[PDB]
């Protein structure tokens, strides 16, 4: 039952260094290896490095050296990844896996010993941009004629212009939830992010319903409920 | 230095089939071979080592086969939870590379979007900028392209989109396309359109609205 715990998710200033932990416990050695790998947005999975705590035995991919440094605290059983001239496209999850090994790892894996990384850690997400922290002005998405289809309307918010990542929207304080639709964010050319969270209803029931998103942005600071009433429209 | 390429990109497949991925080094790495699966907000899985080697608690339907250069991982049955990314490995040299990964989506029946166009807040316009969202709402495939036109005057470079993911329960797909624009350029115009085309369209259906009749 060996399990891997990194460290919370990570903002950072571009040119910035960021240290993400990962605790381990419990193997069944102290001559462990962990291997560091990110998930980056649009290049796939990507190996950065590996370190062998026993005997701080550290490799690192030359894509990377310049920059990445493995350290351990053997009496924590913890490792240490940092990543330092952060540019924007570090900006991925960060995640630590165990080397299985039969024999311990001092340079690179001896293959016929390997088992793979068998185990991971939850993943760090860290985002590096120049932007500064920033809660969302949220506008309605008015249901209309313009928003009908066949006995069924569409309505929502528009998230706009936050930082970081993430920010939740519920409706009716998550008593309506089927038919929601929420959209990935998105990253404006401003540096700042952009949702929309969407519903779809039957047309006669925007006169007695009452519909609201409920927008929680945890990082900065805001909580914000709009009321979302329908918007008259040119008839053609 | 060894490149690892996979086959197909990506691939839409139905619970029961055979599925089968593949897998190129672009120098021999003998048998060391491994196969992760990934979903969303979880850490890759190790499902294969040694090519062919399954994990204790990985299922019977996975299988792996291959030595050399070509590899090929194969779910036999599909199953609701097999849908995902699938990653290969080689741990011969270091460094470790990855394949760039087969997402594995399901397989529905086309089904055209139902389209919707949303003016700007009143709010929002008491600030300078004006985003007009057009919405796209469950179709299969993901494929759709969205164009908008003011008046009947095709935009481009301000309209930014987003996707949802493959639905749970219908599986369909949907897309909130967001042009922005200034409360000046606005404001400059009357008619505001949004024309969309998918696979499961007869014609293109546009939605439009008149600015200040709205």
């Amino acid at each position: 039952q060996v399990q891997l715990v990194q460290s919370g998710a990570e903002v950072k200033k571009p040119g910035s260094s960021v240290k993400v932990s990962c605790e381990a416990s419990g193997v069944t050695s102290s001559s462990y290896t962990i291997s560091w790998v990110r998930l980056a947005p649009g290049q796939g999975l990507e190996w950065m490095g590996r370190i062998t705590p026993i005997f701080d035995i550290t490799n690192y991919a030359q894509k990377f050296q310049g920059r990445v440094t493995l350290t351990a605290d053997k009496s924590t059983g913890t490792t240490y990844m940092e990543l330092s001239s952060l540019r924007s496209d570090d900006t991925a999850v960060y995640y630590c896996a165990r080397d299985k090994s039969d024999v311990v790892v001092v340079t690179s894996i001896r293959p016929a010993y390997y088992y793979g990384m068998d185990v991971w850690g939850q993943g760090t997400t860290v985002t590096v941009s120049s932007a500064s922290t920033k809660g969302p002005s949220v506008f309605p998405l008015a249901p209309s004629s313009k928003s009908t289809s066949g006995g069924t309307a569409a309505l929502g918010c528009l998230v706009k212009d936050y930082f970081p990542e993430p920010v939740t929207v519920s409706w009716n304080s998550g008593a309506l939830t089927s038919g929601v639709h929420t959209f990935p964010a998105v990253l404006q050319s401003s540096g700042l992010y952009s949702l929309s969270s969407v519903v779809t209803v039957p047309s006669s029931s925007l006169g007695t319903q009452t519909y609201i998103c409920n927008v929680n942005h945890k990082p900065s600071n805001t909580k914000v409920d709009k009321k979302v009433e329908p918007k008259s429209c040119d008839k053609t | 230095d060894i490149q690892m390429t996979q086959s197909p990109s990506t691939l839409s497949a139905s619970v029961g089939d055979r599925v089968t991925i593949t897998c190129r080094a672009s120098q021999t790495i003998s048998s060391w071979l491994a196969w992760y699966q990934q979903k969303s907000g979880t850490a890759p899985k190790l499902l294969i080592y040694k090519a062919s080697s399954i994990v204790s608690g990985v299922p019977s339907r996975f299988s792996g086969s291959g030595s050399g250069t070509e590899f090929t991982l194969t779910i036999t049955s599909l199953q609701p939870d097999d849908f995902a990314t699938y990653y290969c490995q080689q741990y011969n040299s270091s460094p470790e590379t990855f394949g760039q990964g087969t997402k594995v989506e399901i397989k529905r029946t086309v089904a055209a979007p139902s389209v919707f166009i949303f003016p700007p807040s009143d709010e929002q316009l008491k600030s300078g900028t004006a985003s007009v969202v057009c919405l796209l709402n469950n179709f299969y495939p993901r494929e759709a392209k969205v164009q908008w036109k003011v008046d009947n005057a095709l935009q481009s470079g301000n309209s930014q989109e987003s996707v949802t993911e493959q639905d749970s329960k219908d599986s369909t797909y949907s897309l909130s396309s967001t042009l922005t624009l200034s409360k000046a350029d606005y404001e400059k115009h009357k008619l505001y359109a949004c024309e969309v085309t998918h696979q499961g369209l007869s014609s293109p259906v546009t939605k439009s609205f008149n600015r200040g009749e709205c």
